[PDB]
Order: C-alpha cells, then structure tokens, then sequence
C-alpha cells in the first residue's frame, strides 16, 4: 500500500507544481496585445492528447 | 472528417452528429471519468493550440469554391 501511495505523492507535487505555474502565467494574459496568425492556422502542429493504454 | 468531405449543406447532419457524440459521452460519464466534451471536441477540430478549428476552415473552404459560383437565391422564400 505505502509504495503506490508514495507515488501518488510525488505525482501530486509536481502537479501542484504546474499548477502554481500555470496559475502566475494565466493571471498575465494580454487580450488587448493579444495577436493571432491567421496564415499559420493549419502550418502549426496541432495538439495531441496522451493516448497509454495498458 | 465526414464533414470536411462534403459540401455546406451537410453542416446539419454535422451537428446531428456531434449531438449523438455528445449524448453517447453523457450516458457514458455516469460510470466513467472521460475527458469533457469540450475538450474532446476541440482537440478533434485542432481548436486548442490554434485560433480556428477545421470545421470553420472547411467552411470557409466551402463558401469561396462552392457556394459564391454555384448557388441561387431567391429572395421570397429566403
């Protein structure tokens, strides 16, 4: 039990991580100075989400 | 991708579609913890690391090669 438990633990940290990142990075969004490039819209890679299968 | 291989008026058996998913995903969730269906939606219409999504480019697609040259209105029945 404790071993998986560990695990859980450290995957929690770092998620926490991220998150505490993720959060100062979205609170500074510029809508106003916000640009998009319609002539890349195909050209960038789109994004994919994890497909693990056991 | 049915969608991007037809023409504009197919736009409603899209969306028939895409209700059907949507139901199939709210049946589903009542045992099972998926992904949101928005976000399942936009990671199918590359819609998440881009502006514009495939069903809009199709679209626009569609109107300028299809819709502008072959198309006549009629301005009673709108």
């Amino acid at each position: 039990l404790f071993n998986e438990a560990h695990s859980f633990s450290f995957r929690v940290n770092s998620l926490q991580e991220r998150v505490d990142r993720l959060s100062v990075s979205v609170t500074q969004l510029d809508p106003k100075e916000e640009e998009l490039s319609l002539q890349d819209i195909t050209m960038r890679k789109a994004f994919r989400s994890s497909t693990i299968q056991d | 991708g049915r969608f991007e291989s037809e023409d504009l008026t197919s736009i409603v058996e899209l969306d028939g579609l895409l209700e059907i998913n949507r139901m199939t995903h709210k049946l589903l969730s009542r045992y099972l913890t998926l992904d949101g269906f928005d976000a399942m939606f936009r990671e199918a219409n590359h819609n998440v690391s881009a502006p514009y999504g495939r069903i809009t480019l199709h679209v626009f697609w569609e109107l300028n090669y299809d819709f502008l040259p072959n198309y006549c209105y009629n301005g009673s029945t709108n």
